[PDB]
């Protein structure tokens, strides 16, 4: 399947950037 | 009986000396540690890893902390109050968002192998001085430059997404300083 994301609301959706370094997960 | 529990005293600082020749942040990054200011500002609980989750799924459930926090919970400058009451998280793709601590001033204190936040309400430090311990970081200057966050190792759940409120920079101040703090000794071979 290919939306975009999981579900999206008032509460939820997904905006913003999160990361870090190669500490727990190299993405 | 009671044989051994828990000694309460969390003291070490890192200390070694190849030079001081360092710029502002870099020399107490490398030595003391930089700070900068935050307010703890809701909690969500992730049971899940960037190993583990999926590219659009990690930034929504980090969005999603930062989001139902600051659109309920005190502390945000800019909300409309819009809470899910009795639903999932997200997509239960983590934990659940629990909104318990909210309004508590801390500072973003940035290590060699260390990022620990410091209660300026006179409490104790919180977070985990480990570097390798962490997972999550929301800020730099997105939609949520005005909220940031982080994901670590927490001391209560597995993972969890702390927001921080009034960053006045710390969005990509810390991000850019912890990120190329570590970059000192980052590798080519991986991330």
């Amino acid at each position: 399947r290919a939306k975009w994301d999981t579900a999206n609301n008032p509460l939820y959706k997904e905006a913003t950037s999160t990361f870090t370094n190669i500490t727990y997960r190299g993405t | 009986g009671q044989l051994g529990g828990e000694e309460w005293t969390r003291h070490g600082s890192f200390v070694n000396k190849p030079t001081r020749g360092w710029l502002h942040p870099n020399d107490k990054v490398m030595g003391p540690g930089v700070s900068y200011l935050v307010r703890y500002m809701g909690c969500v609980e992730v049971l899940q890893s960037m190993r583990a989750l999926d590219f659009n799924t990690r930034t929504q459930v980090t969005r999603e902390a930062i989001s139902l926090v600051c659109e309920a919970v005190p502390g945000a400058k800019g909300a409309t109050r819009r809470r899910k009451p009795c639903s999932r998280p997200l997509s239960s793709i983590l934990g659940r968002s629990n909104l318990k601590f909210a309004g508590m001033p801390i500072t973003l204190t940035v290590s060699t192998s260390s990022l620990n936040l410091m209660a300026a309400d006179c409490k104790q430090i919180i977070a985990n001085h480990h570097m390798q311990s962490i997972s999550f970081a929301s800020g730099g200057d997105p939609d949520t430059a005005e909220y940031v966050a982080y994901v670590a190792k927490d001391p209560v759940n597995q993972r969890a997404c702390h927001i921080l409120e009034c960053p006045e920079g710390l969005a990509q101040d810390v991000i850019s300083t912890i990120g190329q703090a570590f970059e000192l000794r980052f590798k080519q071979y991986l991330r």
